[PDB]
């Protein structure tokens, strides 16, 4: 207990948000002039959705462990929000991509996200920095499971622009820069753990001491080890649903692990499937041009039971990606370049320091007129 | 024929607020009946029958949920298969032949075909209960062979395509851009496409740096 | 001075030709004499011992220095010619501006000549009468 | 760089005179052909020939050198300035 007034204080406002803002608040003037003259804080409309997103995850784990079917904050977040957020005449505020990341976000607690190109299209307003960290991490983890892996370098590079120019000034992240920037580079490095070794997107971004901490992990992938499905799965384990708090822990019947067997046990068996491609990619190309004697020379050099090994060499070569045409007369395999890219961060680091040289001069030129 | 009018049921009712009312399932498991008889498609509504299952376990139906993954095997090589495989809870996987059909998705990405065509337990009539499962899952398979070959003989081709003769092998290969250049080779594409250089000669253009070149000048 | 003169013409010689070329030193006195005129003093001489071949020029990264001898002279190596190539378009085209003698731009010259020489005779005695008033402006500003 | 771009305009006017006579000296204007003929061939012959794979190793690496000194002078001057935000306290 001690958390039941935490929901009940804020959901009494969240009851009103479907009531006021969808039904009647297109010509509502009297609540507006209360919010201009009385209070001291101006940013409550970004407080009132996003702190309500926090407090409902605090009570989804509470209610779903006390009521399975038709939970009450499953009702007030899920069954009230979505048509009430977008559909009305123009809410000329910062809520534009904010409300769809609730609408995609409540489409994301249950795993059924299929909608990436449709919400890409519909936006006419600008982006919030709180919006930008969640939306590449949401659709990139969607593409981590929906396996657009050659564009997964593009989605997780987009989040890592890293120019903060810090704005705190009263907790405006909220609580979520350092945790989620830890998150999005980790699955990015776990992309370099799963999809070995095509990025070359964390090598030019960050230092090499952190990349060797995963570097201990990714060399376990290659020939031999059973924990490589497990280190991929357990480091994603606070990232699948992210549950925050139980209020009642009674294990006689548990009645909280039945939603855990919903997501977690069936999500783990596909992490065994993730490093299977890494066992297809367990020969990095060191010998890539062969005769037909050295394809069968590759059949016995990889493993025993060499003839017929082509029934399991095709199992060793075909998971999503592998491209070479084989000859039968002269036996020529083909060779696909692992080729270097070149330094574009010399350009970007001019733009890193030129925004910093102007802004260190921008903020502190006010200082020369604040105190002198 | 019957496709167009029931597409109006799923495309104009279930694109909105009704999705947390289970009275769409009285035509949606009938849409599970629709895809078995006329090879229809609505994926996000075939996900929507499974959306009702893990939020409400009181409405689990066995005969509905088996065929929708088997028809998601007809929506392989498309990678929505990974999402819908984990959409059924683990509490509904102990039953049989659900264990058998979820094991079948494991053997197709790693391309096992001796179990799929020659050791297949054909005791269930729902494989013929869906229309065109052979033409759909080989359409997955003639797609994946076109990456990996430039020369293969037609004896070893029909062995890995599950034991159909040359009387049909030339018909299916007339469909998909395959010529039989004889004894035994098969023409898919040229050499020079898939050396794939992301090459050394990548450049910096005039307009890519002129953003910074205007202020330093 | 042979290497400042063979390197402007040749691009690949064997070293075996060159040790017959100079009769009065042995090979190892020669070879050290080659390399200090090439790292200093702006030669282009490269040495490749796998086919015993010297290469003059053939390195298009080389930023040339100021303190080289410009001696007996030929067309230089292309590292002095891929640089300073926008000049050769800039020099010879304005020399090619003569050899046409193009008749339309000549009339824009002389009308610009005639208007400029008559702009002096129209604007004469209007600057000199203000500079005399500017001359008095000194003798009130300096006293200020 | 407006004077760099004016040098292209200096080229663009000076290109215009030889090219306008080029459609003249192609079709009929061939009487004093050889004195402009000896000069237009030598202008195209005084400029030497590389295949452009040789060029981008010269050009774009020098671009990676000139962009490097743009960052590095701004690496220095932002630390000249942030030292100056330290000493002006």
């Amino acid at each position: 207990q001690w958390l039941w007034d935490i929901i009940d204080e804020f959901i009494y406002q969240f009851q009103s948000f479907s009531q006021y803002r969808c039904k009647t608040a297109k010509k509502s003037e009297e609540e507006i002039d209360f919010l201009r003259s009385n209070p001291k804080i101006w940013n409550v409309h970004s407080v009132l959705n996003v702190l309500h997103s926090l407090v409902d995850k605090s009570n989804i784990n509470r209610q779903l462990e006390v009521y399975t079917s038709g939970g009450d904050p499953e009702s007030v977040a899920g069954e009230y929000g979505r048509h009430s957020l977008y559909k009305m005449l123009g809410y000329f505020s910062l809520v534009g991509l904010l409300r769809l990341h609730s609408l995609l976000g409540d489409y994301y607690q249950a795993i059924k996200v299929l909608e990436n190109i449709e919400l890409n299209k519909k936006s006419m307003y600008s982006r919030v920095p709180e919006c930008q960290v969640t939306t590449y991490y949401y659709v990139g983890f969607a593409y981590l499971m929906m396996r657009r892996y050659q564009d997964a370098i593009r989605v997780f590079a987009n989040i890592l622009l890293y120019i903060q120019r810090t704005k705190s000034m009263f907790q405006r992240t909220t609580y979520k820069y350092e945790m989620i920037n830890k998150q999005n580079e980790q699955m990015h490095a776990l992309l370099a753990i799963a999809l070995t070794m095509y990025p070359m997107r964390i090598d030019e971004s960050i230092h090499l001491q952190l990349r060797e901490k995963y570097g201990d992990k990714m060399l376990r992938m290659q020939k031999g080890d059973p924990q490589v499905y497990e280190e991929l799965f357990s480091y994603s384990c606070p990232k699948f649903l992210s549950p925050v708090v139980p209020n009642y822990d009674n294990v006689h019947p548990n009645y909280h692990k039945e939603p855990f067997l919903q997501q977690l046990k069936v999500f783990s068996d596909e992490v065994q499937q993730q490093a299977q491609l890494s066992t297809i990619r367990s020969f990095l190309k060191l010998y890539t041009t062969m005769p037909v004697a050295k394809l069968a020379g590759f059949l016995d050099l990889t493993e025993q039971e060499f003839r017929i090994q082509l029934l399991v060499f095709k199992h060793k070569m075909k998971n999503l990606v592998w491209t070479s045409g084989i000859s039968a007369l002269d036996g020529e395999f083909q060779s696909a370049s692992e080729v270097d890219f070149y330094i574009d961060k010399d350009m970007i680091h001019i733009a890193d320091t030129k925004v910093a040289r102007r802004y260190g001069d921008f903020f502190i030129r006010q200082i020369h007129k604040f105190e002198e | 024929a019957m496709f167009e009018q029931m597409r109006a049921n799923v495309g104009k009712l279930l694109k909105g607020i009704d999705r947390y009312n289970p009275e769409n399932l009285a035509t949606l498991e009938r849409y599970v009946e629709t895809q078995a008889k006329e090879n229809a498609y609505d994926l996000e509504a075939n996900l929507a029958v499974l959306k009702l299952y893990q939020f409400n376990p009181a409405f689990f139906q066995t005969t509905v949920t088996a065929q929708i993954l088997l028809k998601a095997l007809t929506n392989l090589p498309h990678t929505d298969f990974t999402l819908c495989k984990c959409m059924i809870d683990q509490a509904h996987q102990e039953e049989r032949p659900i264990r058998q059909i979820l094991y079948l998705g494991d053997l197709l990405e790693t391309c096992h075909f001796q179990a799929f065509w020659q050791a297949l337990d054909e005791n269930m009539d729902l494989l013929e209960g869906i229309t065109g499962f052979e033409d759909s899952v080989r359409k997955f398979i003639c797609h994946v062979v076109g990456i990996t070959y430039q020369h293969i003989d037609r004896w070893l081709l029909a062995e890995m395509l599950g034991d159909l003769s040359d009387s049909q092998l030339k018909v299916w290969m007339s469909k998909y851009g395959w010529s039989a250049d004889e004894s035994g080779q098969i023409f898919i594409c040229s050499q020079e496409e898939s050396i794939k250089p992301k090459n050394i000669v990548e450049k910096i253009d005039f307009d890519s740096v002129s953003s910074i070149m205007a202020s330093s000048q | 001075r042979l290497l400042q003169q063979v390197s402007q013409i040749y691009q690949s010689i064997e070293f075996s030709r060159l040790t017959s070329l100079v009769p009065f030193v042995d090979a190892f006195q020669l070879e050290r004499a080659i390399v200090d005129a090439a790292r200093h003093c702006d030669l282009q001489v490269r040495i490749d011992h796998t086919s015993r071949t010297l290469s003059f020029g053939s390195d298009l990264n080389y930023a040339t220095r100021e303190d080289a001898p410009i001696g007996p002279h030929l067309q230089s190596m292309p590292s002095e010619q891929i640089r300073n190539q926008l000049t050769a378009m800039s020099s010879v085209l304005a020399k090619a501006l003569e050899v046409i003698k193009p008749a339309h731009i000549l009339q824009e010259k002389e009308e610009q000549h005639q208007l400029a020489v008559t702009a002096y005779l129209k604007n004469s005695r209007k600057e000199h009468q203000r500079i005399l008033a500017r001359r008095q402006t000194i003798e009130e500003r300096k006293e200020r | 760089l407006q004077q760099v771009g004016g040098a292209s305009a200096r080229i663009q006017d000076a290109l215009s005179t030889v090219l306008q006579y080029a459609e003249d000296v192609l079709s009929g204007k061939v009487s004093a052909d050889n004195t402009v003929g000896r000069f237009l061939m030598s202008l195209v012959n005084q400029v030497p020939k590389i295949v452009p794979d040789d060029f981008e190793t010269m050009l774009n690496s020098n671009i990676n050198d000139l962009l490097m000194v743009t960052y590095l002078a701004n690496l220095t001057q932002s630390q000249i300035a942030l030292n100056e935000k330290l000493v002006n306290l």
